[PDB]
């Protein structure tokens, strides 16, 4: 079949398949994620409040486990084929092995999906980074971070998306260490409101707990965006 | 073979003989009927000789590459399960080899059995092999969930002798295992014409 | 297409792999205009005839055609008849549903009494103009 | 046997301008009853139905696999497929498994629907295609049925009279049958309608 | 026709404490013939310290001789010059019998080696590969005859009597050919001359034996 | 065939039972193990056969269906589709490879509506299957040694509108039944019903 | 063949099918399944046709000829023990033969049953033949000793009802008899599709 | 060998018990059908096997017995006289036209001193047969597919100065493991013993 060599080294030793495949990521929609004591919580850019968009909310942040979730940042038909190879795998792990898979083992295998496209023929690399979110079996909260040159890296709070630099520079001279719940909520929406417009109807966020996920809904999203604006109008107001 | 083994208020303790018989003919009367899978697990050998120690082999080679990927230990539940997979694979290639998996994974203990035909089971009280049929009458006589280490390390040894006392195919050096949180101790090692002294002298 | 999971759906369908769902859309030319003719009037509680009537109004207004021509139309719609194909004699064990989907196209003389309400609609919203 | 499996007596006859169809109600593991309340009939259109006899086992998968391309079929060429179409649609399907074979035996009965013409075809498990113009019969109660169909048919039969010569053929072989019985369910059907008739039968 | 045929022979070896006594017979023998009296592919040498002793048949033996034969070359090859230890050998044989279990060797194996230590040790093994570490070890049509005879001479049990000092090479061998000379007489396919082979950790010596014609 | 299964299903409920025996050719090994699997919610399905293929098919139909609620945003599907899809796993084994499953099986189930335009069953669902491949809906079902001591008895007294208790006291005739007359000892039959609530372990009738 | 006869207090009470099936045809429909010996004793048939037909008229000539040597009429614990040594005196010579002898000797009753082996049992209630296993399990539910001579006359035409609903090798015309003290009495004689539609009207 | 026997000798009594389940090949004929013969007043044997030699052959013994003491006054014979009585009649059987016996027993006995010039055996006697012909005098001896349970609980248990109850509280340990290893239903154990005063059934072990 077709197998020319597409992602070849330059000669500066880079790849160019993959510094072009990293562009296609920041131009995708901005995800946030932070990692707290007893929950994570990941929040998503959710492209606008189109008045068209059906009535049936569709949800941006995708299952894959009973645990664990995927959020990603990128081409929106490339990472619905790498989460069905995620939820392909799980089903794998607990039909050879009885357990329920840990997080640092499903993030090994999409990073290992990322750079098994990377050095095929005929294969360009996936154009998607991803954020990972779940627990283990014994509470222990995890958050990871995929690129499309396949490195996994675990987080202690992550952004991807556009503007990747801008909010990871912003919320490493703002983390608080060891939050609570409605601190971890309230440190997400304030960071991701950095980059995208103030609208209320464009973030999606989640929170992740031991056997109990809740997606916030309309008026619960209310909550926590007010006790931000309120606070950033104090931000200026401390710099004047 | 009459390896058995059960699951107290303590830990697990494995008991086997040492007889490997093709027939009438006595092959060998040292073989290691327990493989120690590695210093946390244990599996032991029933059926065909070389079926056991193969496999087995195989079932510590996956355990090992579990620890080097993920970084820590394999569950007892994950270790049969490799070994079930395997043996339901091969059910129709005429494989014959009935194994226990015994050890103390972040669960506690727990005892499994896999046969040659692809089963897995869970209990806390087994006895295997040809001549286990002997080894469960003395056994499940005494048997209670809160013995001492010592009184069910003296069960153990003892139900083997009455097996191999009356079996054919069973007999040698009884050798008596320990499964406690730490991993897994060798208790004795022991002739079988020497214990015929101590339990009727 | 109609299922027992979430009823009525409709959905896109981009030449890159990624689809989504939608309860108005427009592809092919002018579908950037179509987009902001149906955002201007949709309701959630709408009927099909006020559905249909909205679906060839819209039509119109991108090809700039004043009396919908039916030779240039062509419409089908996706909703629920009664089943009548039921036998339970043959499937003691089996239910049958009550209605059952079909997808249907729409002949000249059943476009007809549906083209001739969306340029009286068209001649309504003309009056009030000036 | 592995055709005798299941139990079950598929026949046909053919009338004037109409035709029957008649199974029993009988699903067993070569002794012993598992349900007294299943036909064996298949209904396609408003022109063919057909019934499967043999390994209930494949008289399911078979039968899916006819749907799958019925279904196809009317999805490809935008019309009903007709008997003949049908009929040697699935003489094709059973003589790809010639050496791996498919344990059932088709009663396919059709009618044309403009025309008028009847159409009985009976393979057997490895699609031997046979078209009797009286009738065709299969099932556990076969060697019975050639008896009782052959010693009362004529070929100028009304719908209503039909029905009575098919209702007394399939239960008088059944009575005789130890795997096949309990009751019968029947379909006459001619150019205007389908009727299906569900007949008193013993529950022995 | 029928791929499998036994051609008799017998092998036993020995293990001392820094040597190995390795013998097995010349004759080789078919249907209801003899083939011949003088056949060497008995006992096979894959390294300096560690040899194979195989028999049953003889054309799937030269078979299984070869196939050691490369693996030790390919373990040669890829270690730097490393030659592999009787350790490492004899679970190469073990595996290489379970590969081809379906279709297995009509072979009866014994892998005889010295250890890292320097003490000798013999394995054996059936026709699809059960290994074990020990002392002793006969395979062949005679194994019945000498197994139990090296029970009651090497092990000394059920005698009442104080152990004797260690086995030297010389009673050893001459312990070895009380075995060979008692195989002759009562077993059929066994015996024309037996071949001893002394590994030492200073190489090997070689002595040859003669045994009844009949 | 040496532990039986026993499953009727009622206006509200559908009752399983099975003997929880495993026995290694005349040795009983346990006498409490699980041999009814909770597929869904409000799904079962009451497994006969020895432990080898036993495990291994239901693990297969079990993580494929809840495969199918992870890819399909967690709609349960209907009972007969997953019937359907188990008896394709029956009809592909006996004709392949690795050869057939030796497992007999009965399928329960409770039709629930998973929005408002579903207008499908509201009822209770009951299949006999079998290890070829057959499948029937049947009002009930019986495996084993003991099923035709007891499907007969189910003829007698069985009847469409029996209660809770009046199914549970039935039920336990079934059970006594097959102490009585197969020799294979049968004393632990892990009674379990499926309603519109979900599943329920009964701990009464043992 | 469905065939039951059980003991109880007032009697026995006989039960039968009346279907007589090679495979998978049905050969006849009006076999009488029980074989009256005497006027105190009964005999049921199940298995071959022939070789219970042969032998219980062989046992009809041996009481008719105790009868006339000894004067006095033969018991029941005599009777089956003359069909229990003729059956096991040909237990290699492939016969399929399974009895039950019924009657009132001087002793009150005795209900046997005879194999094609040569067993011979003594208890209150049996149910023999291909479908048997059907009618224990209505049978033992509604069993008891002391049953009124209608409601045991009910359970019987009930349970043989059950077995011929079920049993492909059973069926047609339910007899009943009952065994009292001066002798036996056809009880009813009845169509089993007739019988139908009084127990599920 | 689905049924099983039990049989052990102490220093004043023989112990049996033979469990009373008659089958039909999987469908429990009787629970209460005494298999323990009493052939004279101070000897009885517990036979195992199907129904059919099993009783023809213990009336065969049981009458030449009985015609033995009739030809000679009423002299009771001893307990070896008897097994080797026994052993003729199975050892004749596997070299004849009919074929053997499919019978496993367990003899047993007291010798008592039928006058005062008798000075032969006193204790008890049991003895161990087979179908074949096998005859071994043995402290207890077991058939059936439970027997290797129980004899290696008896290699475990039994002294030879055992007493009347502490013998009946081993036998009840015989039984208890026969109903909980043993997939074959033996519920009911008919115990009967003998002593100096001849035979008796013992109601408290079942
Ligand atoms: C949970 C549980 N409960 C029991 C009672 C068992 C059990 O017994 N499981 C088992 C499974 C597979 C096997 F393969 C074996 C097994 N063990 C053996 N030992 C010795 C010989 C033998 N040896 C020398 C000569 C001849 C023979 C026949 C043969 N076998 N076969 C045993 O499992
Ligand atoms: C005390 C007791 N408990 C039970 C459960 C029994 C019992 O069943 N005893 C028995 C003894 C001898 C027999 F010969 C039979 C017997 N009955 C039959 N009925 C019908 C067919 C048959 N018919 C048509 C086609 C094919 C077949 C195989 C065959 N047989 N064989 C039954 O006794
Ligand atoms: B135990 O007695 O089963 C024991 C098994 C242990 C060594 C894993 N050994 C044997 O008895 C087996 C018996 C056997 C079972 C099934 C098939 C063939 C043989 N013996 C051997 O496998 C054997 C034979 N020859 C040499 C070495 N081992
Ligand atoms: B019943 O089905 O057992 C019945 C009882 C008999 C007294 C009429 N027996 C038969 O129907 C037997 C079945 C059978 C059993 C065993 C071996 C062979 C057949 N059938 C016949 O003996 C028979 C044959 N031909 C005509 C009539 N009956």
């Amino acid at each position: 079949s077709y197998d020319r060599a597409i992602t070849v080294f330059s000669p500066d030793g880079h790849l160019f398949q993959v510094e072009y495949a990293q562009e296609a990521v920041k131009k995708g929609l901005a995800a946030v994620g932070v990692l707290g004591s007893d929950s994570v919580v990941i929040a998503v850019e959710k492209k606008s409040a189109v008045k068209l968009q059906d009535s049936r909310t569709i949800r941006k942040i995708y299952k894959v486990d009973a645990n664990i979730y995927l959020a990603f940042a990128g081409l929106s038909a490339d990472a619905r084929v790498l989460i069905n190879k995620a939820q392909l795998e799980c089903q794998r792990f607990s039909l050879n092995y009885e357990d329920t898979m840990d997080v640092d083992m499903l993030v090994r295998y999409v990073a290992g999906v990322q750079q098994k496209s990377t050095q095929s023929g005929g294969s360009r690399p996936f154009g998607v980074a991803t954020v990972i979110g779940g627990f283990n079996e014994d509470g222990k909260p995890h958050l990871w971070k995929t690129d499309p040159s396949g490195m996994c890296s675990a987080w202690r709070a992550v952004a991807i998306g556009r503007h990747d630099q801008t909010v990871i520079e912003y919320m490493e001279k703002s983390y608080k260490d060891g939050m609570s719940r409605d601190e971890c909520v309230h440190f997400a929406i304030k960071s991701l409101l950095e980059v995208v417009e103030s609208g209320s109807r464009n973030i999606e966020l989640l929170v992740l707990q031991y056997k109990e996920a809740r997606y916030l809904t309309e008026e619960e999203l209310q909550k926590f965006v007010v006790e931000v604006e309120k606070e950033r109008e104090e931000e200026a107001a401390a710099k004047k | 073979t009459t390896t058995l083994a059960f699951r107290f208020n303590g830990g697990i303790i494995v008991a086997v003989d040492s007889r490997a018989s093709t027939g009438q003919y006595i092959a060998s009367q040292t073989v290691m009927k327990v493989l120690e899978i590695n210093d946390y697990l244990l599996g032991t050998l029933a059926g065909g000789a070389a079926d056991c120690q193969y496999w087995e082999r195989v079932l510590g080679m996956e355990c090992r590459l579990w620890e080097l990927r993920n970084g820590s230990r394999i569950t007892v539940a994950a270790a049969s399960k490799i070994l079930a997979n395997i043996t339901y694979a091969y059910r129709n290639h005429g494989l014959s080899m009935g194994t226990m998996v015994a050890g103390w994974d972040q669960f506690g203990p727990s005892l499994y059995y896999v046969d040659d035909k692809g089963s897995r089971v869970k209990q806390d009280l087994f006895s295997v092999g040809s001549g286990s049929i002997y080894a469960y009458g003395v056994l499940d006589t005494g048997y209670r969930k809160d013995l001492s280490v010592e009184d069910a390390c003296d069960l153990a040894r003892r139900s083997i002798f009455h097996a191999t006392y009356r079996d054919g195919a069973s007999g040698g050096i009884v050798t008596v295992y320990h499964v406690h949180e730490k991993g897994w101790t060798k208790i004795s090692r022991d002739d079988q014409t020497k214990l015929y002294h101590r339990y009727f002298p | 297409g109609w299922d027992r999971y979430y009823g009525y759906q409709l959905y896109s369908t981009e030449p890159s792999g990624d689809y989504s769902a939608w309860s108005a859309y427009a592809i092919g030319q002018n579908d950037q205009v179509a987009h902001a003719l149906l955002k201007k009037d949709w309701h959630e509680s709408m009927t099909l005839e006020d559905g249909m009537l909205l679906a060839l109004r819209v039509l119109g207004k991108t090809m700039d055609t004043a009396k919908i021509d039916l030779d240039r139309v062509e419409v089908a719609v996706m909703r629920k008849v009664p089943a009548s194909n039921i036998d339970q004699l043959l499937d003691p064990f089996k239910h049958h549903p009550k209605t059952t989907p079909r997808f249907q196209i729409l002949t000249r003389s059943e476009l007809k009494p549906h083209a001739e309400r969306a340029d009286q609609a068209r001649e309504a919203e003309e009056k009030a103009e000036a | 046997s592995i055709m005798a499996y299941s139990g079950g007596s598929v026949m046909a006859m053919a009338g004037k301008e109409c035709f029957v169809i008649i199974s029993d109600n009988r699903l067993g593991e070569q002794l012993k009853t598992i349900s007294t309340e299943v036909p064996k009939l298949h209904v396609v259109n408003d022109s063919i139905v057909y019934g499967l006899t043999g390994l209930r086992t494949d008289q399911q998968t078979f039968a899916n696999k006819v749907q799958f391309r019925t279904e196809m079929y009317k999805l490809r060429e935008e019309r009903d497929i007709t008997g003949k179409a049908f009929a040697a649609m699935i003489t094709s399907m059973l003589y790809e498994a010639r050496f791996g074979p498919w344990f059932v035996e088709p009663v396919i009965g059709s009618i044309d629907k403009s025309t008028g013409e009847v159409y009985l075809c009976a393979t057997d498990l490895i699609g031997a295609p046979c078209e009797p113009e009286d009738y065709v019969c299969a099932g556990t109660a076969a060697e019975s049925l050639h008896g009782m169909c052959e010693a009362l048919w004529r070929p100028g039969m009304s719908p209503e009279e039909l029905f009575e010569i098919a209702a007394q053929a399939m239960l008088s072989a059944c009575d005789r049958d130890s795997l096949s019985g309990y009751g019968a369910v029947a379909m006459i059907v001619t150019k205007d309608k389908v009727t299906t008739r569900l007949i008193k039968g013993r529950k022995d | 026709w029928s791929p499998y045929q036994d051609n008799g022979g017998t092998t036993a070896a020995i293990a001392g404490k820094d040597f190995v006594i390795l013998a097995g017979d010349t004759r080789l023998n078919g249907d209801f013939c003899l083939h011949s009296r003088h056949d060497q592919s008995k006992i096979f040498q894959l390294t300096p310290y560690t040899y194979m002793a195989s028999n049953g048949m003889q054309a799937d033996r030269l078979q299984l001789q070869q196939m050691l034969k490369y693996r030790v070359k390919w373990y040669k090859y890829n270690n730097g010059g490393k030659v592999p230890s009787t350790k490492a050998i004899a679970q190469l044989m073990s595996t290489m019998l379970y590969h081809r279990r379906f279709f297995p060797y009509y072979t009866f194996n014994m892998v005889v080696g010295l250890d890292e230590e320097g003490h000798g040790v013999c394995y054996s093994y059936d026709a699809v590969g059960s290994t074990e570490p020990f002392l002793y070890g006969t395979r062949g049509s005679a194994a019945s005859f000498v197994e139990p005879l090296l029970d009651c001479l090497i092990n000394r049990q059920h005698m009442t009597s104080q152990a004797p000092p260690e086995m030297t090479k010389e009673e050893t061998l001459a312990m070895l050919k009380n075995a060979f000379t008692g195989a002759a007489e009562r077993d059929i396919y066994t015996g024309d001359s037996v071949s001893f082979f002394i590994i030492t950790k200073d190489g090997v010596q070689q002595e040859s034996f003669e045994l009844r014609k009949d | 065939m040496a532990e039986t299964a026993i499953a009727f299903r009622c206006k509200d409920y559908v009752m399983v039972a099975a003997a929880g025996l495993n026995a290694f050719y005349y040795i009983k090994i346990t006498d409490a193990e699980d041999k009814i699997t909770q597929l869904d919610t409000h799904q079962l399905v009451a497994c006969t056969g020895e432990n080898g293929p036993r495990v291994n098919f239901t693990e297969y139909i079990k993580c494929n269906l809840a495969l199918n609620r992870m890819r399909q945003h967690g709609r349960h599907s209907s009972c007969e589709s997953t019937a359907n899809f188990m008896r394709n796993c029956l009809a592909s084994a006996i004709r392949s490879r690795e050869g057939a499953y030796q497992v007999n099986c009965l399928f329960a189930g409770y039709d629930t509506p998973v929005s408002e335009d579903d207008d499908g069953v509201v009822g209770p669902q009951l299949f006999y299957m079998d290890y070829l491949g057959t499948l029937q809906a049947v009002p009930y079902g019986c495996h084993g040694y003991g099923a035709c001591f007891v499907t007969a008895l189910l003829d007698r007294l069985w009847r469409p509108d029996l209660s809770q208790q009046e199914g549970l006291e039935l039920m336990q005739k079934c059970c006594d039944e097959v102490k009585r007359r197969v020799i294979i000892s049968n004393s632990y039959f892990f009674v379990k019903a499926v309603t519109k609530n979900g599943v329920e372990v009964i701990t009464a009738v043992h």
